[PDB]
RNA sequence: UCCUCCUAAAGAGUAACGGAGGAGCACGAAGGUUGGCUAAUCCUGGUCGGACAUCAGGAGGUUAGUGCAAUGGCAUAAGCC
RNA sequence: GGGUGAUUAGCUCAGCUGGGAGAGCACCUCCCUACAAGGAGGGGGUCGGCGGUUCGAUCCCGUCAUCACCCACCA
RNA sequence: ACGACCAGGGCUACACACGUGCUACAAUGGCGCAUACAAAGAGAAGCGACCUCGCGAGAGCAAGCGGACCUCAUAAAGUGCGUCGUAGUCCGGAUUGGAGUCUGCAACUCGACUCCAUGAAGUCGGAAUCGCUAGUAAUCGUGGAUCAGAAUGCCACGGUG
């Protein structure tokens, strides 16, 4: 594990020669990473989510646990906090140790790509990188391609604005572009 | 299934086992494997013997899948919104090399009933 | 297809490109023919095209050098 | 027949084919409890893609919920686990 | 004024414990020979409008638009 | 004037199906390499050898021939080895991008030839329909006309049978 060793020297940790503060103690953390899977066409028996989720534990660090509904999805007989996804939300040490697989070992299925831009906005610096797909992993052997499934992902962090969270956002390696 | 890229063929010839996953041509098919000593025959199923797993970077350092359709779409960069010929041919789905449309069109936009 | 090094044009049109930034004054270079292209030699110049029913002038830059003015004035309609 | 507000007079009952609406069955669980837990709605942003639609962040607050219509407690939750 | 029931394929209409649509006859294309006929192949739904109950409503509830039908009821 | 001189269009535009020509879906097969057995015809701004160059199309040096001379031009199926083995296939390439070749005053639209890179369909076929009586049906090869440049349509001759 080196990038979240990275994050304990190198990132904020100097950010009072470019932000105003009363403390050093109000330069910006990183809180969570929420993530999300989504069922797709297996929504109405829904069983294969605990076997979906395993395999998003492949390459997650995390123990699987199922996502429960909220405010129903659509007219698919969906009640009160009926099972119907996977989020295996991420904090600490297990952020981190997801990007360092995260395109740097899973690479065969990416998108033409060269820069996510560091100008983007939500009003409190909040980054998100699309990816669609879970990109799939080398084995020695593999047989595991047959649908791969989806993934999205938003950080969330303790800045209060998108250029407070542009000098967060240093925290990775993935390509973002000035 | 899927072990050489995107598409589904279990046991394909070795020489063109890259080609429809859009990243190589019929001769660099070949080409690629001499180059690292690969066999030339015989068909492959599976990530035995390097046969395949030793050409995953090989690949993907040109021009593949939108990258590829990027380069090939250049042809059109001056015709984004200019319809002069090719650029409204390709703003819809449409023939830029002539078509006979009056038969041997149900390619061009779905099958027949 | 194999064009190259230099424009192909008449000389009734060199006559004119000498001249061509003179189209502030000077009014657009009436034409019959469609099969002709457009250089950088010809940039500056104004032209008009007849589309089989009238002459319009056809707005010309650096950008679309290469096409002819067939698919400006469009051949055989078609969508 | 049962059951609820307003009209209905700052003790209390209360008329009208007055203003207006429900029940006639369910629940081993929503029951017993020690502990733990805490919305709605509006907004910003979405994906291979949407007849419907993800999880976050911003605003907000006894505005969600309670098996069922109706009202009021309610986090000590009597709400869910 | 009062009331009963419907609105889904061109037409007839199915599909209510509340679960993302189906047949007949036409029609369209083709075969046989030229149409009628005979045969073969194929098709697409504003499943009335707006509100409310619901996870989900053409489907339960209200209310308007529409049609056909019933009816204008004692002295 | 609707002329025909000249610069130029359209006649290769598709709201939908059929006829014609054709190739694959193959294993009684296909591809590469080797090899058996040809007929007929055209050929002086032609056919163009040997030889050179150009991935190749094509270009250059340049013999002979005007008819049993010299050139198009070693005919291909067939056979023999290897190899595929239902795999939406080494197959098959619609669509399509680039780079070269060639004619022409000019080729993008509506041309041809070549080399790369990119790639869908096709696993068998509905009511129905067609051709031959013997060197015929089958089915692969080879020429001819037109003509600046380009036919898969037209005509013509062999092989197995």
């Amino acid at each position: 594990a080196k990038l979240h060793d990275y994050y304990k020297d190198e990132v904020v940790k100097k950010l009072m020669t470019e932000f105003n503060y009363n403390s050093v103690m109000q330069v910006p953390r990183v809180e969570k990473i929420t993530l999300n899977m989504g069922v797709g066409e297996a929504i109405a028996d829904k069983k294969l989510l605990d076997n979906a989720a395993a395999d998003l534990a492949a390459i997650s660090g995390q123990k699987p646990l199922i996502t429960k509904a909220r405010k129903s999805v659509a007219g698919f007989k969906i009640r009160q906090g009926y099972p119907i996804g996977c989020k295996v939300t991420l904090r600490g040490e297990r952020m981190w140790e997801f990007f360092e697989r995260l395109i740097t070992i899973a690479v065969p299925r990416i998108r033409d790509f060269r820069g996510l831009s560091a100008k983007s906005f939500d009003g409190r610096g909040n980054y998100s990188m699309g990816v669609r797909e879970q990109i799939i992993f080398p084995e020695i052997d593999y047989d595991k391609v047959d649908r791969v499934r989806g993934l999205d992902i938003t950080i969330t962090t303790t800045a209060k604005s998108d250029e407070e969270g542009r000098a967060l956002l240093a925290a990775f390696d993935f390509p973002f572009r000035k | 299934a899927r072990i050489a890229g995107i598409n589904i063929p279990d046991h394909k010839h070795a020489v063109i086992a890259l080609t429809s996953i859009y990243g190589v041509g019929k001769t660099r098919s070949k080409a690629i494997l001499a180059a690292a000593g690969i066999a030339e025959d015989v068909k492959i199923s599976e990530l035995s013997e390097g046969q395949i797993d030793t050409l995953r970077d090989e690949v993907a350092k040109f021009v593949v899948e939108g990258d590829l359709r990027r380069e090939i779409s250049m042809s059109i960069k001056r015709l984004m919104d200019l319809g002069c010929y090719r650029g409204l041919r390709h703003r819809r789905g449409l023939p830029v090399r002539g078509q006979r449309t009056k038969t041997n069109a149900r390619t061009r936009k779905g099958p027949r009933k | 297809r194999s064009l190259k090094k230099g424009p192909f044009i008449d000389l009734h049109l060199l006559k004119k490109v000498e001249k061509a930034v003179e189209s502030g004054d000077k009014k657009p270079l009436r034409t019959w023919s469609r099969r002709s292209t457009i250089f950088p030699n010809m940039i500056g110049l104004t032209i008009a095209v007849h589309n089989g029913r009238q002459h319009v002038p056809v707005f010309v830059t650096d950008e679309m050098v290469g096409h002819k003015l067939g698919e400006f004035a469009p051949t055989r309609t078609y969508r």
